[PDB]
């Protein structure tokens, strides 16, 4: 029973490595769109006023 | 025929000053000038909001940090209750 434990986690350990890697870009790297959300939201405006 | 020219003068008589020309209006007793071009004018943004969404307050984003860059009291104690969750899990 102790062989398939010990064998549940032998190729999980190092594939979590590039799993924790990316999972942190993927999650911290949303902050170029912000700035261009910051942009889109000054192009409505812009767009508003005008068609006002 | 003269009938239509005369009316056709009658629009370069009554409205000529009217928006033809800036000679206000003679049939109205209230005036032309001051309602449209300087009290309309900010009539659209009378209606909308001004200093704030016409001027668009082009505003700097607001930063947002990280985690405080303050790893070593809180990955530890995660780890150690890495411990605690994998004894759960």
């Amino acid at each position: 029973d102790r062989i398939d434990s010990v064998s549940q986690l032998q190729n999980v350990a190092e594939t979590t490595k590039v799993l924790f890697d990316v999972s942190k870009e993927t999650v911290e790297l949303e902050s170029e769109a912000f700035e261009l959300k910051q942009k889109v939201e000054l192009a409505h405006e812009a767009k508003a006023v005008l068609d006002s | 025929q003269d009938l239509y020219l005369r009316e056709l003068k009658d629009t370069k008589l009554a409205p000529s000053t009217l928006q033809d020309a800036e000679g206000n209006v003679k049939p109205w007793n209230p005036p032309q000038k001051p309602n449209l071009p300087e009290l309309e004018l900010q009539g659209p943004e009378a209606l909308k909001a001004y200093t704030e969404q016409n001027v668009e307050t082009a505003h700097v984003a607001k930063e947002s940090e990280e985690g405080e860059s303050e790893p070593i009291e809180e990955d530890w104690l995660v780890l150690d209750d890495a411990e605690e969750t994998k004894e759960s899990h």
